[PDB]
């Protein structure tokens, strides 16, 4: 006890009970990360060496008109996309919204020696910093910069892939939490270099 | 007495029962109750991570009951609510601490002091983490002791001084 | 009295005295709503079954260059337009700024059975939710959803029309108030589905 | 003594006269005056709808006098002022309550307690509405009584304890 | 005791040494120290220009030490920090006062009262300017005297009342 | 002293010590204004009667891809540009980013009698109001409107020129201060007329 009579006690919150109102971020490992979106469904976010979309096309505006997707899942994805620092297209994103499915891929793999040398930009900086905000408590794939000393990071991965999935227990490395989404949602001021 | 952080009028918080956290708010304990004297501090606070979680839980409670079968959350209801419900500055402070390798709140564990003779407790404060682990009691012992003193002052200044 | 000696008393503010600094929202009935903009002038906002603009054109950028309009009235209208959730053009708005007049019309009437089934989008969701924020204390034309249980609404009306008008007493259903405008003005974070 | 919520330095609020609401602020009464002790709470408050209306009125007063013949309001002056003057979070909380069918402030009537022997009054709080009407005293009686107790404490703790 | 406005945990502020401003924070004095009782007010304050400068200095201290050789500031680190560190509403209030010809804080000089027998000092408040010059003591004498009274009350209410 | 025992004392902060984290605004005279950006470098902002860029072109997006500039200097310039009230291009800005240099020029000189009569717009209003926010404590070139009674200003100057410079003592009329930049950075809500 502290000062004779105070016992230190611990409270820990179960944020899974918030799943009907807020999306909840989770982590499974160094690559897989998750967002619970509904009671049964959510998004899977992965970091890989393998491209699954070989398209250089997205045609997002046609996908939107097609309107065969869950608006909640789409809303979260577009939240992510438009929260990217130094937002622009830079090509970068290819997608597939045929039917009602969702598959979105970012070309982090863009990085080559000249842009690697610049570090603080060229698509990967903005995508990775958004990923890290969605993923609070996730795996800090900043590697040698894992505790965040520096704010420009690079990863070994080539692609960030976001897909519509089934909610199953994952959350092996972190507690479900609304903070990631809320962070991205509230941080809407100015964060660009080019416009 | 009453709270300012709830959305619901009176029903959100009654005076005589204090304020309780149920089994769906907590992970291991079935029930934890705090006196309104401490919980009411969130009526005024511009800080304390605990108070944002407390507001998000109140929101979830009302949102579910009001929108019968919320089915798939609409997202737009919560986005408006977020601007109304949480301290964005506070999330950003913890974000800054996460970056730059400074112990920060990851919104999981909270700690509080509980008197061993009486039932008085403090408002919970976030247990911080660093390098993937929780900080020891010896690193944040200054705050634990300060909290104990604050509770002592409140116990002593009862009715009149 | 309360506790023997406290009398409960009522204070009510006259917000019309704020008309030289802030625009003031008002309501007349289920359709007509108003904004006082100046000492003598303001905007009329109506919900109707009759189109007054048969144009599929707005040419807002040419109207802006023409520059024969009151900047204050235009500023309020563009505040409204750019505050629309899921903002895009979607055609949606037609206008007429010939001379110095203002007439702006939104195609809420777009709604047909497929989009009606979707509810949470397709122009009307975004326009109606902006209208309701401008109109605090106005007529809650959400109809069966009048107290706002649910956040996706539909109305019987086909068009939202905004016009330059003369300030005359209206304000039959509500108190003049700066809150509507202030609400829209301060709520500038993120509220989209498509971008 | 002085206020922090005014823009004007000293002229915005004098200590000895208390703070008064004139006939152009109020609808039915020609004059209502509050002690600075209660009004000064808006110096600190992050809540209370009354305090935003109070700031908007101070702004209007200065804006008119400074910009001789403001003619047609420029809009851009107020837009900047809004970010400086009001609690946006609070408007959004009332917006959330309006939606979801929860009693909310529509910024019209406010209520306060007034002592029947002395001249002491509380800071006004927003009278809430629901389903187009004002709530009865019996629905918000918990807050009316809490306010009475708060006033009693202040009257009792005079000069020293 | 401890502070809530620092980013650093405990190291940011120790209790027994009070809180000091070094020669690189101040322009003319080599050293000025304030008691934690007054500095700690920034733990709660939603106002006082001094508290934002105080937070920016803490940020600068940590940012430099954490990012060894920050070289050229990245800008993006500070932009996120700004949302976490400062009172934006307060800058906008001073902006409004600058416009409309009202004395306003230009974040340079601050003033405080210092007791001539004991070492007690107040938290600094911004010295305002108007028409390119600092205001005289006679224009803001109401606040100087109010601050003196506030300090007197604190000195008198020592240990118990 | 006040109340017998309180001595009034003055504290003044040296904000130059913040130069490694935040850009610092300064003023030299009625025309020259400065921003310290790094330990050795910064931006010079001037008001002149002489154009140095005779181009009607900027080609900012090509400059960005060329990527021979300091990202910090560019970030500050784009902060300024995108903070302009009633933001649009309106032509207005011409630039030169050949090599690694920075030279940006705004056509304040656009103003002629019709637009001068309108006052509250037509490029100069937005550029000048951004300049004044960057320049807190700077020279209030609002002239007859120097204390800011009114919020629409005009200056005698024809061009606003921003260039990459060497930090040398300047700061003759003001204290280095992060407030200007912070003001522009945090003020991100809504401030347009046209969009
Ligand atoms: C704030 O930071 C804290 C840091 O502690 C996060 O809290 C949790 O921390 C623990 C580590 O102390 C995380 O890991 C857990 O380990 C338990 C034991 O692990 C052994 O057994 C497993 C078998 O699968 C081996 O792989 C491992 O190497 C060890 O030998 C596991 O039992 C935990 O749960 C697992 O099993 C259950 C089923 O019984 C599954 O449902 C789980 O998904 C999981 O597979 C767990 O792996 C722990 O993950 C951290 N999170 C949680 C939720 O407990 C806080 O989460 C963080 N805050 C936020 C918001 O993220
Ligand atoms: C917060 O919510 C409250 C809810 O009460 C709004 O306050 C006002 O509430 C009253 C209802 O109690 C509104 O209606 C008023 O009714 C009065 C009596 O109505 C009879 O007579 C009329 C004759 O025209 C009949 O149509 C009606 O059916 C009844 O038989 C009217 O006298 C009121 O004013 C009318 O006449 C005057 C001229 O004398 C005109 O200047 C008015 O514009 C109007 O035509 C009124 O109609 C009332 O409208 C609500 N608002 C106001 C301003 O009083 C609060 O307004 C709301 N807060 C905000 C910010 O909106
Ligand atoms: C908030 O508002 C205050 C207003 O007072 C600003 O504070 C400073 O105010 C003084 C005026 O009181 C400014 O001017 C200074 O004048 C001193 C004396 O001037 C004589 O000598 C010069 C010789 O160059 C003549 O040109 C002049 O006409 C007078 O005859 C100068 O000594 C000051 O410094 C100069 O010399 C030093 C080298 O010794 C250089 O390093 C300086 O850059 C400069 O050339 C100065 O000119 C003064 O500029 C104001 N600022 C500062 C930093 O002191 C606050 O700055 C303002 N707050 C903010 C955030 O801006
Ligand atoms: C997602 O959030 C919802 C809402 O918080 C969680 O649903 C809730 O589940 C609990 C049980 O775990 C329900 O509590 C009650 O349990 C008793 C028996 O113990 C039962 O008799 C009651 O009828 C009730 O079921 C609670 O009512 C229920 N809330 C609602 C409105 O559904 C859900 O479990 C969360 N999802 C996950 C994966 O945690
Ligand atoms: C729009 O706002 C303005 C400013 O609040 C209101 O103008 C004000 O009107 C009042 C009278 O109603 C003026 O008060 C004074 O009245 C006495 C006589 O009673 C007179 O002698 C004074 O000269 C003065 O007129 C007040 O000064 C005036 N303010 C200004 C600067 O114009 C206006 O009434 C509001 N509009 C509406 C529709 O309410
Ligand atoms: C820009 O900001 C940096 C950081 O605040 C300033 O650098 C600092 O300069 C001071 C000296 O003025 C250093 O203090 C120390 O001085 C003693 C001797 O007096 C010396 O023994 C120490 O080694 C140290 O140099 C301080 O450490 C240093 N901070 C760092 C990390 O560089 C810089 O002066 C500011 N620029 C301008 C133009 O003011
Ligand atoms: C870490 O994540 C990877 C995926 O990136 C896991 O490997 C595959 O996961 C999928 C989806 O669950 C399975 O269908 C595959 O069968 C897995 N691959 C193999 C070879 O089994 C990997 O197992 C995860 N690992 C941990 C926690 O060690
Ligand atoms: C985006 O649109 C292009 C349009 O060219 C699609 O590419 C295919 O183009 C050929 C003609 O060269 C058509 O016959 C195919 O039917 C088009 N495919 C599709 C799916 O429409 C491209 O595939 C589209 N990409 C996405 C993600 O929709
Ligand atoms: C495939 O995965 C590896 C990791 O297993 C990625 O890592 C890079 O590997 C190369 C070759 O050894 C090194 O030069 C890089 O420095 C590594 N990257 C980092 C951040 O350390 C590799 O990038 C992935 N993709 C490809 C196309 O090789
Ligand atoms: C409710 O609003 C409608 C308009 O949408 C009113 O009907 C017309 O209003 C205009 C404008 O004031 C008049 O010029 C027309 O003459 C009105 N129509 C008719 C047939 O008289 C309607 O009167 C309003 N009603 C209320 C409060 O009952
Ligand atoms: C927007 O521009 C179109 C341009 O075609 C306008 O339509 C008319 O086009 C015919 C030629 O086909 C011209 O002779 C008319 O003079 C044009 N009308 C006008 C008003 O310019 C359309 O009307 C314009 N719409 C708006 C709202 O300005
Ligand atoms: C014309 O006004 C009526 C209301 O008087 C609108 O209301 C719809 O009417 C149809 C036919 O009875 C119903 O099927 C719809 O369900 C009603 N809408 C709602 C929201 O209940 C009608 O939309 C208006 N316009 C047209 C072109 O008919
Ligand atoms: C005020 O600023 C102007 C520049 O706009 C100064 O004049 C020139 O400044 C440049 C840059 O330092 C020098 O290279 C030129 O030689 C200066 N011109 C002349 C004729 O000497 C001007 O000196 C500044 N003045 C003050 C404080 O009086
Ligand atoms: C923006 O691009 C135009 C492209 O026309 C540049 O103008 C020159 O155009 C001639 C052909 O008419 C070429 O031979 C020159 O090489 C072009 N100059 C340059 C620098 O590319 C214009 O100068 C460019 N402006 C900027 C600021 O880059
Ligand atoms: C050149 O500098 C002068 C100032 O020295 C600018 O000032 C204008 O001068 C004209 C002619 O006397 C006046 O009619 C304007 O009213 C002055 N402007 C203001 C705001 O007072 C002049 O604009 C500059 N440029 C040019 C091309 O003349
Ligand atoms: C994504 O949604 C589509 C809807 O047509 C479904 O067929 C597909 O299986 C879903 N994807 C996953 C991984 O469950
Ligand atoms: C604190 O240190 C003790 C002794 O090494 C250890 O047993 C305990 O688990 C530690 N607790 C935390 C939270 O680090
Ligand atoms: C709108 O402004 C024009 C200015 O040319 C005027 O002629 C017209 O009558 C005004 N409209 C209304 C409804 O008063
Ligand atoms: C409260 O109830 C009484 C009794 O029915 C009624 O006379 C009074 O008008 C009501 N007041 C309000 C504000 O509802
Ligand atoms: C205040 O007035 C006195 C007397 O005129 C003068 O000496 C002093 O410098 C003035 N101080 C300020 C800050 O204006
Ligand atoms: C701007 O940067 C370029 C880099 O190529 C340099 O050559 C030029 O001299 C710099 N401009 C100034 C005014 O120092």
């Amino acid at each position: 006890t502290y000062k004779g009579v105070y016992e230190l006690q611990t409270l820990e919150l179960n944020m899974a009970s918030l799943n009907m109102t807020m999306p909840l971020s989770c982590t499974k490992n160094n690559s897989h990360h998750y967002i619970m979106v509904g009671n049964e469904t959510g998004l899977e976010l992965t970091l890989t060496n393998t491209s699954i979309i070989n398209h250089k096309f997205c045609n997002l505006s046609d996908a939107h008109k097609r309107n065969l997707y869950d608006h909640a899942l789409m809303s979260i994805i577009s939240t992510f996309h438009l929260s990217i620092p130094n937002f622009n297209q830079y090509e970068a994103m290819s997608c597939d919204f045929n039917g009602g499915k969702i598959s979105v891929q970012y070309n982090l793999s863009h990085t080559y020696a000249v842009d690697a040398a610049k570090h603080c930009g060229t698509i990967a900086n903005g995508v990775l910093q958004t990923f890290m905000r969605m993923a609070w408590g996730g795996s800090y794939i900043a590697l040698d910069s894992g505790c965040g000393s520096w704010d420009c990071i690079m990863t070994s991965y080539q692609y960030l892939i976001i897909q519509n999935t089934t909610w199953e227990d994952h959350c092996q490395f972190s507690r479900p939490s609304p903070i990631g989404y809320l962070g991205l949602l509230s941080q809407r001021t100015r964060d660009i270099y080019i416009s | 007495g009453t709270f300012t952080w709830t959305l619901s009028d009176s029903e959100g918080n009654e005076t005589p029962g204090g304020y309780c956290l149920t089994r769906w708010m907590l992970i291991e304990a079935e029930l934890k109750c705090f006196g309104n004297t401490a919980v009411a501090k969130c009526n005024e606070k511009h800080d304390e991570e605990f108070c944002d979680m407390l507001r998000l839980f109140d929101f979830n409670k009302q949102a579910i009951r009001r929108l019968k079968a919320p089915a798939q959350m609409s997202i737009q209801l919560i986005n408006k609510a977020v601007n109304a419900l949480i301290n964005d500055q506070l999330i950003m402070k913890n974000h800054l601490r996460d970056i730059m390798c400074i112990p920060y709140c990851n919104y999981s564990k909270y700690w509080y002091l509980n008197h061993t003779v009486t039932g008085k407790t403090s408002l919970p404060r976030c247990w911080l983490v660093s390098n993937g682990s929780y900080l020891n009691e010896t690193h944040f012992s200054d705050d634990i002791e300060q909290q104990a003193d604050n509770m002592i002052t409140e116990l002593l200044q009862k009715e009149y001084i």
